[PDB]
RNA sequence: GAGCUAGCCCUGGCCAGGGUGAAGCUGGGGUGAGACCCAGUGGAGGCCCGAACCGGUGGGGGAUGCAAACCCCUCGGAUGA
RNA sequence: GAAUGCCGGCAUGAGUAACGAUAAAGAGGGUGAGAAUCCCUCUCGCCGUAAGCCCAAGGGUUCCUACGCAAUGGUCGUCAGCGUAGGGUUAGGCGGGACCUAAGGUGAAGCCGAAAGGCGUAGCCGAAGGGCAGCCGGUUAAUAUUCCGGCCCUUCCCGCAGGUGCGAUGGGGGGACGCUCUAGGCUAGGGGGACCGGAGCCAUGGACGAGCCCGGCCAGAAGCGCAGGGUGGGAGGUAGGCAAAUCCGCCUCCCAACAAGCUCUGCGUGGUGGGGAAGCCCGGGUGACAACCCCCCGAAGCCAGGGAGCCAAGAAAAGCCUCUAAGCACAACCUGCGGGAACCCGUACCGCAAACCGACACAGGUGGGCGGGUGCAAGAGCACUCAGGCGCGCGGGAGAACCCUCGCCAAGGAACUCUGCAAGUUGGCCCCGUAACUUCGGGAGAAGGGGUGCUCCCUGGGGUGAUGAGCCCCGGGGAGCCGCAGUGAACAGGCUCUGGCGACUGUUUACCAAAAACACAGCUCUCUGCGAACUCGUAAGAGGAGGUAUAGGGAGCGACGCUUGCCCGGUGCCGGAAGGUCAAGGGGAGGGGUGCAAGCCCCGAACCGAAGCCCCGGUGAACGGCGGCCGUAACUAUAACGGUCCUAAGGUAGCGAAAUUCCUUGUCGGGUAAGUUCCGACCUGCACGAAAAGCGUAACGACCGGAGCGCUGUCUCGGCGAGGGACCCGGUGAAAUUGAACUGGCCGUGAAGAUGCGGCCUACCCGUGGCAGGACGAAAAGACCCCGUGGAGCUUUACUGCAGCC
RNA sequence: CGAUGUCGGCUCGUCGCAUCCUGGGGCUGAAGAAGGUCCCAAGGGUUGGGCUGUUCGCCCAUUAAAGCGGCACGCGAGCUG
RNA sequence: UGGGAGAGGGUGGUGGAAUUCCCGGAGUAGCGGUGAAAUGCGCAGAUACCGGGAGGAACGCCGAUGGCGAAGGCAGCCACCUGGUCCACCCGUGACGCUGAGGCGCGAAAGCGUGGGGAGCAAACCGGAUUAGAUACCCGGGUAGUCCACGCCCUAAACG
RNA sequence: CCGAGGGUAGGGCCCGUGACUGGGGCGAAGUCGUAACAAGGUAGCUGUACCGGAAGGUGCGGCUGGAU
């Protein structure tokens, strides 16, 4: 049957992307925390 | 009259349609239609604030002239009478000797090819607009403003009309379609006659599909819900109301007056409605 | 977190084939004029049968499965909410 | 040493289940250390509205080639979507941007919020919508509307020539629109040809033939033809289209008008460029100087912004044309022609799947287009089959029980069972025929029956032609032939009588309930006069609604028919300027602390003082409620009648052992040989009853009852047969479980149900296929039940707050 | 209670005897035939339907007879539900 | 051809008295009701009086033993549309007539459907009296209805 | 070929009968009231509507076949 993950690149960039995080205070904290933890990827990779 | 159907489906048995016979033009004026943003009942927060709305036929909004004191003295021919999806009444297309074209809601008895005008000097004939302090006491009237220059607010639905009952100072006394007796300022404009399409109220929708075509989604009784949803929710099997009949939000819905008691309008409202 | 699901908004797309034969219109009959009657025309509908498509009625299978809801037979809707 | 402990390692179950659709395989030849599995040939089978082809998502080198087989691949592997390496994606015209807007998003101005931040007209962003200029063929191992070939076209820049009041982010026109139905003419695609081209064939009894088999086209500027779409011309007046305007709008006058003309598009033809089969021969050559013609069918596509009807009344902005303003009028723009200029990203390959979403090469899920032929009434259905693609990544044997999927069955025919569950029967088309009842539509495919193939002969109308031939389409009437059987295979209702519930079509518990539940048209009550009520938000702002009482909100009821009684004492709501109670505040008789004093400070009665509550009244489609005892009539029985208690008032019409009835399988009637069910009745209704509506109701129902006809392996009562497993051999090889085990019966005992204690009995060691009685078998720290001063959801006239409102 | 699945049916049985039948007896208010009652006896047998989920029971038609109990109200790692 | 009377019908308008309700004034101890009463209304200011407004229905005197229509039935006043009937002239037509099974139309009240309207009245209903009782007569309330449009119903002591 | 009739299926009319139910007639020796005939103690009758144990009442309109 139809499952939960139905990939869509515009939906991925506009929802989790860098510019979406920078707008909101909670999004900037998500980046602050991922940068503090030393994450290699601050946001998901989307091919555009 | 209203048109019946032979009972060749279960729903055509009672379905009834407007006869659409006063209509002479089946297409809207292009410069007078703008797109109507469908809301679905949602507000600028994205939240439903009026339940069971949406999914109705697409519509263009026809611009209606609710001032008319715009063009005092300039007459206009009644060029056509049109269907309007955004209101119960029909709309009349006006051709001005100015060259300007406009829309008004069609009074009962308007004739294509008739001349109408608006002003302190206008004849007291169906379709003409005047300040209230010039329409003779007794004549029925519609498209009445509530305050000078603010636009026609009363008696705009199909078949509705208000009657002038007298004059007191700068104010005339109106009987609104509700039966309320209201002081309205004498300098508020109005259009002599009643609104047309009075057979609107005898229309039988006929089936659930017709309600849906109108943007009215199915309404659900509180009695059919659960206590998290409605005061009338829960119960084992069917249940009586077991409390004063209430709205989804708890306030009582059988008799409780809700007009604001200190509203300044009270100084101008003579008698609460009837029926 | 509405890339699953629920509702709404904007913009596109899809629904083989066959059956029934409403209003109306035309002709004829009818009458003072009508109602109305017959015929031809017409092509209506949350109309009928049935694929796609949407479903999920009953039974059987499956039950460390092909599958964390599947399979076969049967069955409901299919111009409409 | 135990924590169903944590991490890791390794056992047991076990050579066991399984190895992922029952579409299917066989042999020959190669390669190689190794072959059921790789490559090649021949035979067989499967898909063919796909299991074939193209496109968008998503995936990200999976593409091609060489060299490889440790792992990955459910076996194998010499193969591969795997390992290493090299190569491969070419655009002004295809898609996106350097264009336009939609919802939405952002947001100068502006508004709001403790902060963070929420809004917000214009503007900007935003597409699979609008707009915009490329077709056919060839080429590579791998790209091609991109390279090449042929024929076309768009924009920008500059120049030349002609022409014009030129000029815009401003004005206007246009762009610009729904659903259903549909005309004419085309094309896509298709069938036929006794005609045109072609390598060949004459088998096995016949056929050298109007024989068999193969093919008979594709693109194409200007011009022309055919079919359509779009568009009236002139003059005068003008106060409107936030300036101007010659444009547009309005008024009047005159020729024009279903015409033409002007304009645009589609199709045809078209200079020219291409392509081109079977067969044979080793993707290529040949066939071939290939032929490339006629007839028929014909779209859902095209002309298109066509036509008609209907009501629910069907985007925007730019490109474009026009109008003018500043300006500029040696410029500027328009038209033609010429030269120059033309950027960025994508392009491989998978794409109904082994490359996407599902942990897997997973029987599941995934949007758009093309989707041939014959036959069956049609069709995208069904059977076969073309092109194309496959035989599903374990095999070989065997012929047990048992399982699954399937086929048949004597006599009987529902005797099965909770129930005809299931499976039969029925089945398409044509004709004949068809009931109660009904809202006159229906019920209706009612029911029930007859016909159905092939041959010959006569013949009626239509389409295309031409009016004829031919082709194609819809019929009729005869006379015959064969079989058990003519919708000869596949696809395609069993039916009827009678109750319950819901009017109906719909909707729902994704993943145990599809219903009688929800919704539904319709009915009523109620709120709301518009800065509406109401809803979301602290607010601004929004929805309501660019709506205005024939409207919007809330509630109940639920098509329709006939109806909807009594109780306003309690609760609710509505009305009530009197009275009673009432907080802050006002007021200050009087009383107190202190200082020597003026003074300062505190307490404080009357009286004044809102809403609310008390009080008076209204109100039931508001919350709700709607009795008991005694007595009485020519026999019995009963009680129309009377009496009396209590209440706010004592259930009216209708209905009733009912989706309601405890006693209960009430009693009687009907059906049956037999009826706890079903239908019809009666009424001592435990415990119906009138919008939590009452009683009915045609039609409808994958709803739930009862009966019958038809027919059946449901059954009496079982038998045989088929394939896939089960079994055996070769290959790979799990799992829950598991204190350890050297793990028998009885009668007893034992924490009360013993392989493990006592007595007796029985018993050589170890497996394989089988059955399920035990190991209080496995699974899940019992859902029931209780307990915990454990939790959470819900309710209220529990308590105490809060918002909101007054 | 870190689980002993619960009514009825189907299938498959097995056992007790306080015996329903068939066999053998005593007494009878046993003439015969047919019964009553008690004793002995568990080898075998002990039907088919209608109603209800039913166990049970009623009823139809038969019968030599249409027995009653136990086995976790025998039996859901056997099925049914 | 000429003239007359008439509540004959249909449509649209308009006049005044009265009842009820609400607003203002003024005023206070009852009003109302009956055979007599009570329920009811009234110090929350009623009744009686004055001014204003709103709304519906019916049209006083004329009015009469009257008039008109086929009947049912028709009554303020204006107008429009329209039917029947009578008289005088004796002009035209030349038996063109009478009746009438079926048919068609009309048809008081009440009743029905859809939608308006709703002052007075008033079934049902509630209360007070009367009474042996009083599901009645009488009194206080009061919903359909009575009114308008359209469509049904088609009855009567529709009688002379 | 037709064909007595038989068979299947669906209809129409009539007759007998049926748990129970509706009113009607007659019987008279009852219980309740008194609707009508007098102004019958509320003049009566009437079509219709709603209502009440019962005769009946009331509303709306109509008739005199109404006493004074
Ligand atoms: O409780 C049970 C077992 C209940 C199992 C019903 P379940 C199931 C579970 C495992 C295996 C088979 C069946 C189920 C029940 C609850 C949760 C999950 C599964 C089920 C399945 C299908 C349909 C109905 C029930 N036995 C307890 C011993 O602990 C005890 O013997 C017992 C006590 C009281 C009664 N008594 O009659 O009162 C009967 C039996
Ligand atoms: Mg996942
Ligand atoms: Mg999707
Ligand atoms: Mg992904
Ligand atoms: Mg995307
Ligand atoms: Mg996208
Ligand atoms: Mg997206
Ligand atoms: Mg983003
Ligand atoms: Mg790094
Ligand atoms: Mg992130
Ligand atoms: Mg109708
Ligand atoms: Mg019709
Ligand atoms: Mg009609
Ligand atoms: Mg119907
Ligand atoms: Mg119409
Ligand atoms: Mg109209
Ligand atoms: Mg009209
Ligand atoms: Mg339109
Ligand atoms: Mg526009
Ligand atoms: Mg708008
Ligand atoms: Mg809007
Ligand atoms: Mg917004
Ligand atoms: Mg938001
Ligand atoms: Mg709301
Ligand atoms: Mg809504
Ligand atoms: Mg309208
Ligand atoms: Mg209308
Ligand atoms: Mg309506
Ligand atoms: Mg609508
Ligand atoms: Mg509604
Ligand atoms: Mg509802
Ligand atoms: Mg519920
Ligand atoms: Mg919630
Ligand atoms: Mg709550
Ligand atoms: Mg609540
Ligand atoms: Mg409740
Ligand atoms: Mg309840
Ligand atoms: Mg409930
Ligand atoms: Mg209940
Ligand atoms: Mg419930
Ligand atoms: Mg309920
Ligand atoms: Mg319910
Ligand atoms: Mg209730
Ligand atoms: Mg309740
Ligand atoms: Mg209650
Ligand atoms: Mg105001
Ligand atoms: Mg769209
Ligand atoms: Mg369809
Ligand atoms: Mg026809
Ligand atoms: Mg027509
Ligand atoms: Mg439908
Ligand atoms: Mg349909
Ligand atoms: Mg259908
Ligand atoms: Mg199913
Ligand atoms: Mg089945
Ligand atoms: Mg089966
Ligand atoms: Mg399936
Ligand atoms: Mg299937
Ligand atoms: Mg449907
Ligand atoms: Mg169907
Ligand atoms: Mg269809
Ligand atoms: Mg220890
Ligand atoms: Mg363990
Ligand atoms: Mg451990
Ligand atoms: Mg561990
Ligand atoms: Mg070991
Ligand atoms: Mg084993
Ligand atoms: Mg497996
Ligand atoms: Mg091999
Ligand atoms: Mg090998
Ligand atoms: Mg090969
Ligand atoms: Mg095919
Ligand atoms: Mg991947
Ligand atoms: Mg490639
Ligand atoms: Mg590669
Ligand atoms: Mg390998
Ligand atoms: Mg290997
Ligand atoms: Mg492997
Ligand atoms: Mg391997
Ligand atoms: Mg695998
Ligand atoms: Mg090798
Ligand atoms: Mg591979
Ligand atoms: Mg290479
Ligand atoms: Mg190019
Ligand atoms: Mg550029
Ligand atoms: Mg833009
Ligand atoms: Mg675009
Ligand atoms: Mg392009
Ligand atoms: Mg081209
Ligand atoms: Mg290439
Ligand atoms: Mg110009
Ligand atoms: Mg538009
Ligand atoms: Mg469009
Ligand atoms: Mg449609
Ligand atoms: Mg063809
Ligand atoms: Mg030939
Ligand atoms: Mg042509
Ligand atoms: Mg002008
Ligand atoms: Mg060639
Ligand atoms: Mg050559
Ligand atoms: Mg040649
Ligand atoms: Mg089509
Ligand atoms: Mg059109
Ligand atoms: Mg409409
Ligand atoms: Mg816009
Ligand atoms: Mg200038
Ligand atoms: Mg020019
Ligand atoms: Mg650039
Ligand atoms: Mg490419
Ligand atoms: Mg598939
Ligand atoms: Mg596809
Ligand atoms: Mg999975
Ligand atoms: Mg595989
Ligand atoms: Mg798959
Ligand atoms: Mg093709
Ligand atoms: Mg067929
Ligand atoms: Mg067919
Ligand atoms: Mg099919
Ligand atoms: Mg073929
Ligand atoms: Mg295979
Ligand atoms: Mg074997
Ligand atoms: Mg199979
Ligand atoms: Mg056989
Ligand atoms: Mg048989
Ligand atoms: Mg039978
Ligand atoms: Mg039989
Ligand atoms: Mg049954
Ligand atoms: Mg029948
Ligand atoms: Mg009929
Ligand atoms: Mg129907
Ligand atoms: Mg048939
Ligand atoms: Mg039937
Ligand atoms: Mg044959
Ligand atoms: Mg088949
Ligand atoms: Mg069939
Ligand atoms: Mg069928
Ligand atoms: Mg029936
Ligand atoms: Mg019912
Ligand atoms: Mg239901
Ligand atoms: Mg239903
Ligand atoms: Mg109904
Ligand atoms: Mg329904
Ligand atoms: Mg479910
Ligand atoms: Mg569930
Ligand atoms: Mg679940
Ligand atoms: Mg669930
Ligand atoms: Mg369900
Ligand atoms: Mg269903
Ligand atoms: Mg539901
Ligand atoms: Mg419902
Ligand atoms: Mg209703
Ligand atoms: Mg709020
Ligand atoms: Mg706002
Ligand atoms: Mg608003
Ligand atoms: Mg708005
Ligand atoms: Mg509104
Ligand atoms: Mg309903
Ligand atoms: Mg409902
Ligand atoms: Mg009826
Ligand atoms: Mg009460
Ligand atoms: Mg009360
Ligand atoms: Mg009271
Ligand atoms: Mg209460
Ligand atoms: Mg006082
Ligand atoms: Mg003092
Ligand atoms: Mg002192
Ligand atoms: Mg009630
Ligand atoms: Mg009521
Ligand atoms: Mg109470
Ligand atoms: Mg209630
Ligand atoms: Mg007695
Ligand atoms: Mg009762
Ligand atoms: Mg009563
Ligand atoms: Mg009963
Ligand atoms: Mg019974
Ligand atoms: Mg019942
Ligand atoms: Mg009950
Ligand atoms: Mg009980
Ligand atoms: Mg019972
Ligand atoms: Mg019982
Ligand atoms: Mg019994
Ligand atoms: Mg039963
Ligand atoms: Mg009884
Ligand atoms: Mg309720
Ligand atoms: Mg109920
Ligand atoms: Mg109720
Ligand atoms: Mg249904
Ligand atoms: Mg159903
Ligand atoms: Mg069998
Ligand atoms: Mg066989
Ligand atoms: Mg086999
Ligand atoms: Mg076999
Ligand atoms: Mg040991
Ligand atoms: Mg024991
Ligand atoms: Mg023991
Ligand atoms: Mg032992
Ligand atoms: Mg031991
Ligand atoms: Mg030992
Ligand atoms: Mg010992
Ligand atoms: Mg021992
Ligand atoms: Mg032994
Ligand atoms: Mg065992
Ligand atoms: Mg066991
Ligand atoms: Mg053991
Ligand atoms: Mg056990
Ligand atoms: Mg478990
Ligand atoms: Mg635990
Ligand atoms: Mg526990
Ligand atoms: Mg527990
Ligand atoms: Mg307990
Ligand atoms: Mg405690
Ligand atoms: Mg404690
Ligand atoms: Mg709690
Ligand atoms: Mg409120
Ligand atoms: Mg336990
Ligand atoms: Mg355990
Ligand atoms: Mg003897
Ligand atoms: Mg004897
Ligand atoms: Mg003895
Ligand atoms: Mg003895
Ligand atoms: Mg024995
Ligand atoms: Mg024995
Ligand atoms: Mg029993
Ligand atoms: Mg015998
Ligand atoms: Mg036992
Ligand atoms: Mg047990
Ligand atoms: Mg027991
Ligand atoms: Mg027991
Ligand atoms: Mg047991
Ligand atoms: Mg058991
Ligand atoms: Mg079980
Ligand atoms: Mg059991
Ligand atoms: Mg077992
Ligand atoms: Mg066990
Ligand atoms: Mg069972
Ligand atoms: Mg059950
Ligand atoms: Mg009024
Ligand atoms: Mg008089
Ligand atoms: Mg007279
Ligand atoms: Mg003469
Ligand atoms: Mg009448
Ligand atoms: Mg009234
Ligand atoms: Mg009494
Ligand atoms: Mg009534
Ligand atoms: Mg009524
Ligand atoms: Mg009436
Ligand atoms: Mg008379
Ligand atoms: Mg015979
Ligand atoms: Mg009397
Ligand atoms: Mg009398
Ligand atoms: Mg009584
Ligand atoms: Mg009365
Ligand atoms: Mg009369
Ligand atoms: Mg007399």
């Amino acid at each position: 049957m139809k499952r939960t993950w139905q990939p869509n690149r515009r939906k991925r960039a506009k929802t989790h992307g860098f510019r979406a995080r920078m707008r909101t205070p909670g999004g900037r904290k998500v980046l602050k925390r991922r940068r503090q933890k030393g994450r290699w990827r601050l946001t998901p990779a989307v091919r555009k | 009259a209203v048109k019946k159907f032979k009972p060749y489906t279960p729903s055509r048995r009672f379905m009834t349609v407007a006869d659409f016979s006063e209509i002479t033009k089946t297409e809207p004026e292009k410069s007078l239609v703008k797109p109507l943003k469908k809301t679905g009942g949602r507000n600028n927060q994205g939240r439903i604030t009026v339940r069971f709305r949406g999914g109705g036929h697409k519509r263009l909004y026809r611009i209606i002239d609710f001032k008319r004191w715009d063009k005092v003295g300039i007459p206009a021919k009644v060029a056509a009478i049109e269907y309007d999806p955004n209101r119960s009444a029909r709309i009349a297309l006006l051709h001005y000797v100015d060259g300007e074209k406009r829309y008004i809601i069609a009074p009962d008895g308007l004739q294509v090819g008739q001349q109408v005008v608006a002003g302190p000097d206008a004849p007291i004939q169906v379709g003409n607009a005047l300040p209230l302090r010039f329409i003779p006491v007794g004549t029925v009237v519609h498209a009445v403003e509530l305050e000078p220059k603010k636009g026609a607010k009363l008696a705009r639905a199909a078949g509705t009309s208000a009657q002038i009952q007298g004059r007191e100072g700068d104010y005339v006394i109106l009987r609104l379609p509700s039966g309320e007796l209201r002081k309205v300022h004498g300098e508020c404009y109005a259009t002599v006659g009643a609104v047309g399409n009075a057979d609107h109220k005898n229309i039988v929708l006929g089936k659930a599909g017709r309600s849906r075509w109108l943007g009215r989604r199915p309404h659900v009784r509180g009695a059919a819900m659960n206590p998290v949803d409605h005061p009338h929710g829960g119960g084992e099997g069917r249940a009586p109301r077991g409390r004063p009949p209430a709205s989804p939000w708890g306030w009582q819905t059988k008799g409780l007056k809700t007009r604001k008691r200190r509203k300044p309008s009270s100084r101008f409202i003579i008698a609460r409605r009837k029926k």
